[PDB]
């Protein structure tokens, strides 16, 4: 008996919790409202702006006015999320070392795997069922082969080579600066050349064009799933905004809004794609495009965690660090423990205790206004009316 | 229908647990508290957990217990076949 | 269901309570009438059992002289059936006698075995049996499935003799 | 695994490996506000009809 | 820590003593699958004692 | 707008309880909207 | 006031589950939702007054459930979507679809 | 369209039914809440078969609220149509837009850019009706709609219909 | 709340004055004396729950 | 079969050792009557005795470890009182096998 | 608007209670007033008055 309304969807029961990753398609089919402006609420002062942050689509927090986009209450309306498109693609702060990883462990030209089949070594990483442990040992085994080989000696006779379709070009080393992923080309010393590895900043769409390009074989092997959690999803295009429940507005009076931490650092990350946008279109040089595009992966990346390695903190504009995300969710005080295994409840009292000689082994003296205040619901029956009656 | 165990082959306890008879006791109190027939003599009695008792006296709880086995088969036992320690 | 696209809940092979493939059953509105006025006259005689075994008439229902005798009859049925809480069966069952084209159980059988000697569809063959078509080309234009299944002369003799054994009223 | 000590990491973790929970342990129950199989909740109650008739 | 280690073990109706996930910790609570409050410190008299007592 | 769907009289009545989370009628006692 | 991990702890101890989820739902936070049965997600939009249950995504007006769960669970299914991940919740019998 | 299928149904009884009659109540529950029903999975529930066959299973009593909850499987007559389908119906209203049909218990609408030219609306007729030089269409006149897709809510399915193609019309 | 029991159920009687009531002996397994220690009282709201009060 | 033999060989082990034939006839004098009253009140207070399927025996077993854990701080330091037999006990070395380190303070072995 | 349900009548005209007066739970002690401006409106709540 909760909601106090009546539906005819039946009632069932959690039984499994299926992880997985957006696709940008699924962030855009289910968004009913692509945020477009830095602002939240009209000239008026009045009224939130259509399609700025307090979207109307997206609900109301409000005990007066009900959400356009079902009609119903405050207390019914759960909320509908919105969706921001990114000029370029962002790197997402919580998958930088697995992308790493997994770059190393694919050519960054033929869009394969290092190895295959011949090998004994990728027979006993193929035979292990626990995902972590293989992925763990086919990255510290295909971490050190530089070059990738066209031909393989055969296993019935290692005087036959047998062609495996690879480019043989020369992948890099490649190490993290910050929030930039930057190779360095150790080239052939046969080549002519002296042994200096030429250094350059990867960029992120050529990275999933190279992720994009790879094999549901490849998939399995390397410890994904082809429909809840490609690798290619790792990286961001579009970025979900939560409804006001999760960012509530406080309102000391009628003009008075004291808007969430996240809502202003979506503000931000909006202000610096229009920016970075209107840069894009007008010819500018490369120079400020980067800058631009690194201004961007920062605000991106402390918008869901803010307490990155060797980096500086986002900062409000009282000084305070901005509370990301991960922050309301790894305390003490957080979600998980501290709204969900312990939290308040109803129906109960706190009081000293005191010594009483008269009273049986299992008996509490309980005071009388404490018993006034607290209640119990007892149904009406044949057996109790007369009783019920009278106590009402 | 094939997780369930013949009455032949029934291999758990004769006895019933403590949780078995708080759990019947509490469903009974609540069908009792929510006018539904009473099975025995009531006599004087105005509480529903008292009359639950009085009903597991004389064994005439209508009410059958489902053991959930780990591979997931299921044993049936009635109320009245269970033996309770007093 | 032009393209016979009646999807898994309609599927021509139907799953039954006992586990067995069955065929799938179509009935137009002569037949579809005939058998809920049959169970909610079973329901009755039931219900007059049941009543005596707790303390004639029933053969002028199913015969009916007209159709507004047939109406009053449908109306004591449902009165004294169905408690007047359900006005959409009664919606349904006024639409099925009013455009039933054959009254007889005899004559609704000719129906059914003309339409379905032929071992077509069964959505064909209730179309078929719920539709009188003049001409061949009119029944295979209005039911896109018949095209290219059947011959025009073999559906102008069955269009024909159906409108030959529709019962005068 | 997450409700203690390492929550966030373990989460993106079970994301990216597209990680299956059944829902079993007293933790998932306890967070979706279910009733565990604990003591009272390690069977079921169900009606026998044959010694309701009979009476 | 121990708590959170230990607290999704419990008695099942196979005797076993299993966790969440159905591996079997124990195969019988206890090894002779008794509890805990039904237990009283008793003398095994066989034990000790030259061969002449018990003899006799 | 919050009206009582029994005295339906208008202007209504209405009373806040803030300290039960409630809002009542103030001529019928019914409660209107919780928590 | 507090219910904490060790109050949790101890019930658990005791054996008694009714007692449990008594405290912890019905009297402190409890929370109606309708979730698709297709992706599983809380997505579904429902006009309670004309019964209209629509899910956008997923063109689904049929396979729509209700489930009872905390308002926590809610705030967090949510706060985990919107960094990207998923938290599909699945029925009993959704297996058969 | 007329189709037998096989249904099954959760029902819920309160506790003060609790006694030897209990299979009544149920058989009385389940005629009363199913039967005229609307689903848009299997369309209306016009009817139940072998009303002395109804199977039954044993009672599961919820945890929470000591209600009874039983799972009920039967066959059931139910009428729901497809995407294409043809049908004749009965003409309900007449209207400058175009005309509405009520076939078995459902409507079908038509625009008037779904009839060819040839049929015009005269208003001054009464009921004010479609006529052509072959075909009118008025009330109580059969009409066959090419019905063209359906709208399913809880309790009912809308239709919407074309006939701008030849052999559509009076009959 | 450290074991088992330091979580008990109990019957209620009415008493004046603001305190709460105990009997000298269960003391002992609450670790609880009379210098100012307060201790928490919840009310069950079902016939399930005071059944599983009371029996267990 | 023979898991409940071997639960049960312990206490057989006892009820032989409590009622031997010259034991009952010289020690105690029973009578008939009260040899089966014995017999039977044996048996009724075993079958008693058996843990209840359902029992959360994890938590009982963690709590029951780690209160007394509290209080062992106070004691831990008694051992502080030889200078000479400064070897990890208590607290710290509980703390050590709990997280099973590679490297103990006062690692020793004894050899017979 | 939005009036404390508390009783307003032992406030003087000033506003301010006065010395020797036994207040009580919920009562009012100082008054103050907010005026608002017209193009704000709390949702309709808000009368012409």
């Amino acid at each position: 008996m909760v909601g106090q309304q009546y539906s005819s969807a039946p009632l069932r029961t959690v039984k499994e919790v299926q992880f997985g990753l957006f696709s940008p398609e699924e962030v855009r089919a289910i968004s009913v409202a692509k945020i477009r402006f830095p602002e939240t609420m009209d000239e008026t002062q009045t009224r939130a702006k259509i399609g700025g942050l307090n979207d109307p689509r997206l609900g109301s927090i409000d005990r007066n006015l009900k959400c356009q986009t079902c009609q119903e209450g405050m207390n019914e309306c759960p909320g509908h999320f919105g969706h921001i498109d990114l000029a370029k693609p962002v790197f997402h702060v919580g998958f930088i070392a697995k992308i790493k990883k997994v770059c190393e462990c694919v050519c960054m030209h033929c869009g394969k795997l290092l190895l295959d089949e011949h090998n004994e070594l990728m027979r006993q990483a193929l035979a292990i069922k626990d995902s972590k442990k293989r992925f763990a040992a086919i990255w510290t085994l295909c971490k050190t082969k530089m070059v990738c080989e066209t031909d393989v000696p055969s296993e019935d006779d290692p005087t036959q080579l047998v062609s495996r379709g690879g480019c043989g070009n020369t992948q890099p080393t490649i190490r993290k600066d910050g929030l930039k992923l930057v190779g360095s080309w150790k080239k052939d010393r046969a080549t002519g050349d002296a042994d200096e590895p030429e250094l350059r900043v990867l960029s992120t769409e050529e990275i999933l064009n190279i992720f994009k390009h790879i094999s549901v074989k490849d998939f399995t092997s390397l410890g994904f799933n082809e429909v809840f959690s490609r690798p290619e999803w790792m990286i961001l295009t579009c970025l979900p905004v939560p409804p006001p429940p999760v960012r509530p507005s406080i309102s000391f009076n009628e003009s008075q809004r004291g808007e969430d931490d996240l809502t202003f650092k979506l503000a931000d990350i909006l202000k610096a794609n229009i920016s970075l946008e209107t840069l894009e279109h007008n010819g500018a040089p490369h120079h400020a495009i980067e800058e631009a595009e690194s201004l961007l992966q920062f605000h991106v990346a402390t918008y869901m965690d803010n307490d990155i390695a060797g980096q500086p903190q986002a900062l409000q504009k009282s000084g305070r660090p901005v509370k990301s995300i991960r922050a309301r969710l790894k305390g003490k005080e957080g979600r998980i423990r501290g709204n969900l295994m312990g939290k308040r409840v109803d129906f109960s009292a706190r009081t000293v205790i005191s010594g009483d000689p008269n009273l049986e082994l299992d008996q509490v003296g309980v005071p009388k206004s404490i018993a006034k205040t607290l209640t119990y619901p007892e149904v009406v029956t044949p057996y109790n009316i007369d009783r019920l009656t009278q106590l009402v | 229908k094939e997780k369930a165990i013949p009455k032949d082959q029934r291999a758990t306890t004769p006895y019933m647990t403590k949780y078995e008879r708080a759990r019947i006791l509490g469903t009974r109190a609540l069908q009792i508290s929510m006018n539904a027939p009473v099975f025995v003599d009531l006599e004087g009695e105005t509480d529903p957990l008292r009359i639950a008792m009085k009903e597991l006296a004389e064994k005439k709880i209508p009410l059958v217990i489902r053991r959930y086995l780990p591979d997931g088969s299921f044993e049936d036992w009635s109320v009245e076949e269970l033996i309770v320690d007093l | 269901a032009a393209t016979l696209q009646l999807g898994q809940e309609f599927q021509l092979k139907q799953i039954n309570h006992q586990g067995e493939e069955e065929e799938l059953i179509a009935l137009n509105l002569s037949e579809a009438r005939l058998v809920i006025k049959e169970a909610l006259v079973e329901r009755r005689r039931a219900f007059k059992r049941s009543q005596k075994k707790h303390k004639a008439d029933d053969d002028d229902f199913m015969h009916s002289e007209t159709r507004e005798k047939e109406l009053e009859s449908i109306d004591v049925l449902l009165e004294q059936t169905t408690g007047g809480n359900n006005k959409d069966l009664k919606n349904t069952m006024q639409y099925l006698t009013n455009f039933s084209r054959f009254r007889d159980q005899e004559t609704v059988g000719a129906v059914i075995q003309l339409l379905k000697s032929t071992g077509l569809h069964p959505f064909e063959v209730a179309q078929l049996g719920s539709l009188a078509c003049d001409t061949a080309d009119e029944a295979k234009t209005l039911i896109p499935s018949l095209n290219n299944k059947i011959s025009d002369d073999e559906l102008e003799r069955i269009l024909k003799e159906l409108s030959n054994l529709e019962t005068l009223y | 695994r997450c409700s203690f000590e390492e929550t966030v990491e373990i989460l993106f973790e079970a994301g990216a490996s597209a990680e299956l929970d059944d829902c079993r342990g007293v933790s998932e129950n306890v967070i979706l506000g279910q009733m565990a199989p604990i003591g009272t909740g390690a069977f079921d109650v169900m009606i026998d009809e044959e010694s309701l008739v009979k009476y | 820590r121990l708590v959170k280690a230990l607290e999704d073990i419990m008695v099942h109706y196979d005797n076993t003593t299993r966790n969440s996930l159905g591996n079997v910790i124990q195969f019988i609570y206890g090894e002779d699958g008794m509890d805990a409050a039904h237990i009283e410190k008793q003398s095994l008299d066989t034990i000790g004692g030259s061969d002449a007592a018990f003899e006799k | 707008v919050l009206t009582c769907p029994e005295c339906k009289v208008y202007p209504p009545k209405i009373v806040e309880r803030f300290s039960e989370g409630d809002v009542v009628c103030a001529l019928c006692g019914l409660v209107l909207s919780d928590k | 006031l507090r219910f904490g991990e060790m109050e949790r702890d101890c019930m658990i101890a005791h054996g008694a589950a009714s007692f449990l989820k008594e405290r912890l739902m019905e009297a402190s936070d409890a929370f109606r939702v309708h979730i698709c049965g297709i992706c599983g997600l809380m997505t579904v939009i429902a006009k309670l007054n004309h019964n209209q249950f629509e899910c956008k995504g997923c063109d689904n007006k049929i396979d729509i459930y209700q489930i009872h769960i905390p308002y926590a669970a809610k705030l967090l299914f949510q706060e985990l979507m919107a960094m990207n991940i998923t938290p599909r919740l699945y029925t009993d019998r959704s297996r058969d679809f | 369209m007329f189709f037998i299928k096989d249904l099954s149904l959760n029902i819920t009884l309160h506790p003060s039914f609790f006694g030897p009659r209990m299979k009544q109540y149920l058989k009385t529950k389940l005629l009363e809440e199913v039967e005229g029903s609307c689903t848009g999975k299997f369309g209306y529930i016009l009817c139940v078969l072998d009303y002395d066959n109804i199977d039954i299973q044993r009672g599961r009593i919820l945890p929470t609220d000591g209600s009874a909850e039983f799972n009920v499987k039967y066959r059931a007559v139910v009428f729901k149509p497809f995407k294409g389908e043809v049908v004749d119906g009965t003409v309900v209203s007449c209207s400058q837009h175009g005309f509405e049909v009520q076939v078995g218990p459902m409507k079908v609408f038509v625009t008037k850019h779904l009839m060819p030219q040839d049929l015009t609306f005269n208003a001054g007729s009464n009921p004010p009706s479609y006529q052509s030089s072959e075909d009118v269409i008025t009330i109580k006149s059969r009409i066959r709609v090419k019905i063209e897709g359906c709208i399913s809510q809880v309790s009912s399915i809308h239709a919407i219909g074309s006939i701008k193609e030849d052999y559509l019309g009076a009959i | 709340s450290l074991h088992k029991m330091s979580m008990m159920a109990h019957r209620v009687k009415v008493i004046p004055y603001s305190t709460f009531r105990l009997n000298l002996s269960v003391t002992s397994p609450y670790n609880a004396d009379f210098d100012g220690d307060e201790m928490n009282l919840h009310v069950p709201q079902s016939e399930e729950t005071r059944a599983e009060l009371s029996q267990l | 079969q023979n898991a409940q033999r071997d639960a049960v060989t312990l206490f057989c082990c006892l009820l032989r050792s409590r009622l031997a034939t010259r034991r009952v006839l010289q020690e105690y004098r029973l009578t008939k009557q009260a040899f089966d009253w014995v017999l039977s009140n044996i048996e009724a207070q075993f079958l008693r005795s058996v843990v209840h399927p359902g029992e959360m025996v994890g938590v009982l077993a963690a709590q029951s470890i780690g209160e007394p854990a509290t209080q062992m701080t106070l004691n831990t330091f008694h051992f502080a009182g030889v200078a000479s037999k400064k070897v990890t006990s208590g607290v710290p070395r509980l703390k050590e096998i709990l997280n099973v380190a590679k490297n103990m303070k006062t690692p020793s072995l004894t050899v017979y | 608007l939005r009036m404390k349900h508390g009783t307003y009548d032992k406030l003087d005209d000033d506003g301010l209670i006065a010395p020797g007066v036994r207040v009580s739970g919920e009562d009012v002690i100082i008054g103050k007033t907010t005026p608002i401006s017209p193009d704000e409106e709390e949702l309709g709540q808000r009368t012409a008055y």
